[PDB]
RNA sequence: AAACCGGGCACUACGGUGAGACGUGAAAACACCCGAUCCCAUUCCGACCUCGAUAUGUGGAAUCGUCUUGCGCCAUAUGUACUGAGAUUGUUCGGGAGACAUGGUCCAAGCCCGGUGA
């Protein structure tokens, strides 16, 4: 009955240019921009982090090198703005 | 390797390649060491004038400018040697097309 | 030596405003993939449906990032910046307030490392909060390394080096009520409310 | 750009928080938001 | 693509594809 | 909304959680994939309109990266996993798999649920980044 | 300047090839990181290719060039197998592998282009 002109499809088409080029090259720099941001970011932690695991005894230098599973159950609620 | 010597010694083959910072392309000899024409974005008087070193618009007017250097520089015609992942599209479309209209004859 | 100095992070709860090109680009490339990536089903409509719903009146509108709470800047709550990161911070030790400011720090306990230290110091949080299950600490690595009377070790002086942790929040009421008269959470991210130049060059442990 | 295949229906969520960023097929349904526990 | 002239063949040579009901919705507005 | 998320909260937090030579190595939604059961195209239409309609792009399997991924997953994520509470594995290596079984969960469906009405190996599995079971399961309890 | 590094061409199996541990970039270079808007990508999909963006992020040891083990060939030893010409129905004269053994896994050579002080 109805799967057939549904399988097949019908192309629409109707237009703004105003919202047909709005520059997405600004998107792409202000994103890599961003990206970059977040990567400099993450890498300098990796780094100090490494640096304070270091900067410890032996004692962690044993007991706190390896990877744990203690962070894997970290379940979190994000928001709810509005109490139920 | 690549043309399999058949009739008539044809050298001065021109091959192009593309870092993600300067398009350059070559034409080159038998004795393929002195590279017959060699026409960079990398190189010092390009660094500057052009620019945006790694669009079509570069990779054309690479290509004029080297056909211009081939034409001013007696090597009427050159033959096409694209690597294997290459194909007559966009970047290597843009070296076809200069040094086709440059005056060149492929 | 040692210290552990342990700090709770409120994780933003919605996102903050990215500058107007990407979502210009996003609706724009909506638009064009609907112009020609689209090839929409049941030509008639989405026919089938029911229509006196909508039964509940009231649309899901938390009006955020403008609570009460924020235009008031209290930071005894944590119904501030609802797209922003907040952290816990409590007053230091009053005998010195570092640079003409009321020493605010961190749950800093000083000891011999004697157990596994990630336990030492979320048992340092447990006593200046009471022990209530409200947290989570990361990994059992410290955050970042931090050095104390680094100069006055030169003479002697007793000598030790913070290894901060990282917890989190996932609850708005207070985990604590206080350790030295006075806690405060941060609204701008960071500290300088709270902590002189140290910190402010230790933004490569914040993001 | 190459042409087969369509959602276009803008759907917001209902999740308490209240949730954006769902795109989907149905299309001539605009926003049918709806949640629970 | 080149499936453009392709069409454009086809539709001078012979006519009426699936280009019938594009038309058509094309026309009706 | 969720990479707004993995960038700031998940992607340093794994990478504080554990110890990685660089940052590139930490897990991440690489492609999510969609196999039905029922055999193949002819045997039921709107079937085959049921198997391309959660995922908005598909006609012969499906396979989904970039926002494809992340707007489905979302979608999932909080039907499947926050009010019917289904089942889901992890293999023990970078996969990531479960299986949808009927559709008539999520609001979006219910009224067009006409159109399934059949159960569905539908093999659904998200192929991340992930390198070791660990990581594997820290990736989906740190994403709901 | 002599020379080095990087990039392209070239030559080469001792100059290959996996494998694993390394040493790793930013000084420059190459790569990757990020999107998919028109050219391209998919018989679904930026996974691969491409187009578009990186002002100094990573070498994810992703490839990459690097450091040594270890990965085929190259070189040759003693012999035997086989065989040539011979008839003392093979007591002479030549040629001589496969496998076993050993060792090497080069000394070397260009041309352009950017860079390191020049």
């Amino acid at each position: 009955s109805l799967g057939i002109f549904e399988a097949e499809e019908l192309p629409k088409y109707k237009l703004t240019e105003e919202d047909g080029e709005r520059l997405a090259k600004e998107y792409s720099k202000v994103l890599m921009r961003e990206h970059r941001e977040r990567r400099a970011a993450e890498t300098a932690l990796l780094n100090l982090k490494k640096s304070a695991i270091e900067a410890l005894p032996e004692n962690l230098k044993k007991a706190a090198l390896e990877p744990d599973l203690t962070p894997f159950p970290a379940n979190r609620g994000m928001a709810t703005l509005t109490p139920p | 390797r690549p043309p399999r010597l058949f009739d008539y010694l044809k050298p001065y083959v021109l091959k192009m390649h593309f870092t993600n910072k300067f398009v350059h392309a070559q034409v080159i000899h038998s004795p393929t060491a002195t590279v017959a024409c060699s026409a960079s974005s990398q190189e010092k008087a390009l660094r500057e004038t052009m620019d945006i070193t790694r669009d079509v618009a570069a990779a054309s007017k690479i290509g004029k400018i080297l056909g211009e250097r081939l034409l001013m520089k007696d090597i009427p015609a050159v033959t096409i040697q694209m690597k294997k992942e290459q194909r007559y599209h966009g970047k290597v479309k843009a070296v076809i097309d200069s040094v086709r209209e440059a005056g060149v004859k492929l | 030596k040692i210290v552990a100095s342990v700090l709770f992070e409120r994780l933003r709860v919605v996102i903050p405003k990215p500058d107007p090109a990407v979502y210009a680009f996003q609706e724009f490339k909506f638009n064009w993939q609907q112009q020609f990536r689209r090839r929409y089903p049941d030509e008639f409509l989405d026919i089938a449906k029911n229509r006196a719903k909508g039964e509940y009146q009231m649309d899901y509108v938390p009006a955020p990032r403008i609570t009460e709470a924020d235009k008031n800047n209290d930071r005894k709550s944590l119904y501030r910046a609802l797209d922003k990161k907040l952290y816990l911070l409590i007053f230091g030790k009053p005998f010195g307030a570092t640079s003409d400011k009321p020493v605010w720090h961190f749950p800093e306990k000083v000891y011999d490392s004697e157990p596994t230290l990630r336990k030492c110091a979320e048992s340092a949080l447990k006593s200046v909060v009471g022990d209530l299950t409200h947290t989570y600490f990361v990994g059992n690595a410290p955050m970042a390394h931090m050095a104390i009377q680094p100069t006055e070790e030169m003479p002697d002086l007793p000598s030790y080096k913070r290894f901060f942790f990282k917890c989190s929040v996932v609850a708005a009421s207070k985990y604590d009520i206080s350790n030295c008269e006075d806690f405060v959470w941060v609204t701008k991210d960071e500290l300088l409310e709270f902590f002189p130049e140290q910190a402010e060059f230790f933004n490569k442990m914040i993001i | 750009v190459g042409k087969v295949y369509h959602f276009g229906a803008k759907r917001q969520m209902a999740q308490s928080i209240g949730q954006i960023a769902k795109f989907k097929r149905r299309f001539n349904e605009q926003e049918a938001e709806a949640a629970e526990e | 693509a080149a499936a453009a002239a392709a069409a454009a063949a086809a539709a001078a040579a012979a006519a009426a594809a699936a280009a019938a009901a594009a038309a058509a919705a094309a026309a009706a507005a | 909304p969720l990479n707004f998320h993995y960038e700031d909260v998940l992607r340093q937090d794994l990478l504080l959680k554990l110890n990685y030579a660089n940052v590139m190595e930490v897990p991440g939604l690489c492609e999510i994939r969609v196999v039905p059961k029922a055999p193949y195209n002819f045997i039921i239409k709107n079937g085959k309109l049921a198997m391309e309609i959660p995922c908005g792009q598909k006609f012969i399997q499906s396979t989904l990266r970039g926002h494809g991924m992340s707007n489905f997953l979302v979608r999932i994520l909080t039907v499947m996993s926050l009010l019917d509470f289904p089942v889901e594995i992890r293999k023990n290596s970078i996969q990531f798999s479960m299986e949808t079984e009927f559709c008539e969960f999520s609001p979006e469906l219910e009224d067009h649920f006409e159109i399934f009405e059949h159960i569905r190996g539908f093999n659904v599995t998200i192929i991340t980044s992930a390198n070791t079971q660990d990581e594997t399961l820290l990736l989906w309890s740190g994403f709901l």
